[PDB]
């Protein structure tokens, strides 16, 4: 139980004029493990992240961090608490004068540590990111992984606890968003670094985090593991943010051959939805022997998380139709949601 | 043209830089602090501080409207009290000055704006004091920006002393001034036109390679 | 047909500097149709396709538009050439001092034409994305697919056949990107627009096209028609950008599980290619059926194209293990790739 | 205060805002043809042509990096020959403007630049000559800027006639020079101060409106 929040309310007010960025919400987050929070453009997650480090102050609330209060720290005592949380951004946020030894380095430099204590921490910790090698290059030749490689190395210049990651995957192309979330999430077995994230996309919540929370109009709408989330979707925000953000393709070549009604030697199409059944469970497999079906996969989108499958599939189904209703309906008694999309 | 009149030139020369120079110094000596004064107290920045911006900002508004001969007039008795002569070149350095730290207070505020506000978060992430920020975060970001800076101020600071030679504290302001007003000479006329311009040049060329060598 | 362009060669001339971007590239696009053009980092792709507009020109070549060819060097006689090719940026170009109504009225303002008469295509084009709600906000306002929602009614607004689109989905989010591509077949298939494109992104051509071609290091290495691309990629190049529309995992859960050497009571963990075989045959269910395993789907994704399914797909296989070994190679006679990437 | 003097004043308010407005007007009739020109001349603009921005560019470099009151001073032989005067409002304009027109060339062609390149390209992909964009897409694009850079060279020149009104101009630049250098009156003097930032706060704040409202 490392990092804690206990109703934190915050209001900026501009031109006689206040807003609720957050109101009421608490967040429990386990030591060691990688926490999501998903959420609305600027819906609260902007804000509530920092709130941990104290870059934005709390209106109302009580943020306790390695069990200790935040708030009562005032000046002095908060310097020397933010060495035990580090911080990466969006967009990469570092000094383009200083090269990626001294940029590293830098966090370090404030603690006034000793001459070649440095030199020890920092060759170590840019190895660790995957920058060894290119110690002289600057920021300005760096690539946007390099650049965030860097900011990592930064953050785990005290060797910190906790860290905060807002929206590290952003900037990131596709390719490399794959290897600093994974760079992530290396540390987080070797180290056993605590984890929180906003993100403003999906597939960063499904691949690295443990619990994941949905906070819209300022406050916390839903808080469980992942598993649990997308497989019972809870609220109609999360349901609309999760299902309606996932595929259903239905290829046009297959849509000019699509019935409403049956037809004269035929076969149904139809779509499964996964709701979270198991990876132990040999659904498919079982239905396609036992009553004796082609379940033939013309598309296919499946995700896992927390040991459970979860996704969508378009497929066609053969067989005889006294065999076809009940191989639906077998897959449908174990929780597989299924539309007939048409005839074919 | 005559030589020990070409050795006048000489003279003048030394004082254009020597003004130029040393109130373009105390310029960023009064005007770099109020400039990093300035980029601070802007709200929604480390020490927000809005109405303390109001004032700052008003103050150096009004003194960087007042045209330089005007100022440089209307200072004299104060140039006097301070100084003690109100002519020459210790006097010329004060109505210099304060003309100068208003023109680079603002350029300082505007230079050092063009680090990302990104910066300022990690700095303040990786726990910080503001002085510390402002050390060895803001100033050396800003650094290629304030050079030019330095540049630019130091060039204006150069036709200053050109006006400025008018009421007699100066240089090739002076010989420019009292051989072209009244009496003109085709030669020195052209000649401190030019070691005006060939003198812009290198401080202009100094500041390229100078900005170059922190450059990005 | 149309747009029919013969082998266009362009030397960048800076100085004495030489090189080549365009080397002797024919393509021909029929009329209405989606054909795509993928590519490296700016290995000519963005230099051809305005050799058809003729922003740039072209050292060597012809180009058959509408059955005319425009390297005649015909000075303003391209006017209504260009009001039948219209274009849109990867950076929308929006004019930030005119309205969304006024930015698709400017090129038909260039034309002469009265006021009520511009009113006309305006209102309907604006309509037509779904720009009639905001109608009177600037640039300044607009969201990132609002602002290229503009941008194609703009080009639009003297009625082309062709339009080239240069890297138009490349800025804007996944959801986005998939209304904008969707609005752009929509347009397709109504009145027939003969489109020509390069996307950075194979995922573009994958979303929509007609026709593909792969283009490295100023030559075209591949030319087909987009069924026939992903059933025959020939290029050792050209399969490795669709080799990047996989996504797969492995997740974390089972990557610590993972093991190299079998242990006591396990199970392979499987990683099935499908080469583009077929959806008729269907082998994952009849390999189930024959040899008695379960292939549990750990996650998959696989999208049909052409009469085939295709992709990857990633298993754990239980069972017998003389069954697993008869199963296992039946798929591979059946030509799919199977990877044992270790023991679960 | 005195009677007479108010009634002086007067005039060199007018002589003060006459000699400005003026120099503007004629300064970027003659700077902004010539900032257009250095715009396009650049090698990757339209125009190309890098043999005249090596010159073009270098004459407008050596004008500009001369100190005003040098150059007013320079200039008095040729402006006696041209106005047929060396004195007076009439006379002093032609300085005024000879050494504004650089400033606004080089901040056209830089607001100028200040549009996205591309911007230009979406033009030749509708198919207009590069008269027509120079029209209606080059010139109301940055509009804003150049209301902002009229606002800076117009207060310049302000500050231009107060230097001169020291070597032979009329307007408040030469009873500044008068009341204050010789003698300290200081009612005249803080007055012709007070006037001038009065002055500009509302050349500031009628560019501010004009430049805001524009966008």
């Amino acid at each position: 139980h490392m990092i804690k929040l206990s109703n934190i309310t915050k209001v900026f007010h501009q031109g006689t004029r206040t807003i609720q960025a957050l109101n009421n919400v608490s967040l429990h987050v386990p030591a060691g493990q990688i926490y999501g929070v998903i959420g609305a453009s600027g819906a609260g997650k902007s804000t509530l992240i920092r709130c941990v480090n104290l870059l934005e102050r709390p209106t109302e609330g009580s943020v306790l961090v390695d069990g200790q209060e935040l708030t009562t720290l005032s000046e002095s005592e908060l310097t020397k608490a933010r060495r035990q949380i580090g911080m990466i951004f969006q967009h990469f946020n570092l000094l383009s004068s200083r090269t990626v030894f001294g940029n590293v380095a830098l966090p370090l430099e404030l603690d006034n540590t000793p001459k070649d204590e440095v030199k020890r921490r920092v060759t170590e910790l840019l190895s660790l990111v995957g920058l060894g090698d290119k110690h002289d290059s600057y920021p300005s030749n760096l690539s946007g992984g390099q650049k965030q490689r860097v900011a990592i190395a930064r953050a785990l210049a005290s060797n910190p606890k906790v860290l905060l990651c807002d929206q590290a995957t952003s900037a990131l192309d596709p390719a490399t968003t794959r290897s600093i979330l994974e760079l992530l999430k290396d540390i987080n077995r070797r180290l056993g670094l605590t984890i929180l994230l906003i993100t403003h996309e999906m597939d960063v919540v499904k691949r690295i985090c443990d619990c994941v929370a949905v906070i819209s109009n300022g406050e916390l709408i839903e808080q469980d593991t992942v598993s649990e989330v997308f497989s019972h979707p809870k609220t109609p925000l999360a349901q609309k943010f999760i299902q309606s953000t996932l595929h259903l393709d239905i290829p046009e070549d297959y849509q000019e051959r699509l019935q409403a009604e049956p037809f004269t030697d035929c076969v149904p199409m139809l779509r499964l939805e996964f709701t979270g059944q198991s990876v132990d469970a040999p659904l498919l497999s079982e239905t396609a022997r036992r009553f004796n079906v082609n379940n033939n996969i013309i598309s296919a989108q499946m995700d896992y998380a927390g040991g459970v499958k979860f996704g969508i599939m378009l497929t066609e189904m053969h067989g005889t139709q006294q065999d076809t209703q009940a191989a639906i309906a077998w897959l449908q008694e174990h929780h597989v949601k299924v539309e007939v999309l048409g005839y074919v | 043209m005559s030589e020990p009149m070409m050795w006048l030139l000489v003279r003048g020369v030394w004082e254009t830089l020597a003004m130029t120079f040393v109130s373009g110094f105390f310029g960023f000596v009064i005007g770099l602090p109020v400039g990093v004064l300035l980029y601070v107290t802007r709200p929604g920045q480390i020490i927000a501080n809005a109405k303390l911006y109001r004032t700052v900002s008003a103050i150096v508004n009004i003194f960087r409207s007042i045209p330089f001969i005007i100022l440089l007039v209307w200072m004299i008795p104060f140039t006097r009290v301070i100084v003690g002569t109100s002519i020459g070149l210790q006097a010329a350095i004060v109505p210099l000055t304060v003309g100068a730290a208003p023109f680079i207070a603002r350029m300082v505020e505007n230079a050092l704006l063009e680090i990302p506000t990104g910066l300022i978060e990690a700095s303040r992430a990786m726990g910080a004091t503001p002085m510390q920020i402002v050390r060895k975060v803001l100033l050396p970001e800003a650094l290629p920006g304030l050079v030019n800076a330095a540049t630019i101020t130091l060039i204006t600071l150069v036709g200053y002393s050109a006006m400025g030679g008018a009421v007699g504290a100066g240089g090739l302001g002076q010989i420019g001034y009292q051989y072209g007003y009244i009496g003109y000479n085709a030669t020195v006329m052209n000649t401190v036109l030019v070691l005006l311009v060939i003198l812009v040049y290198l401080i202009q060329f100094a500041g390229d390679r100078i900005v170059r060598a922190v450059t990005r």
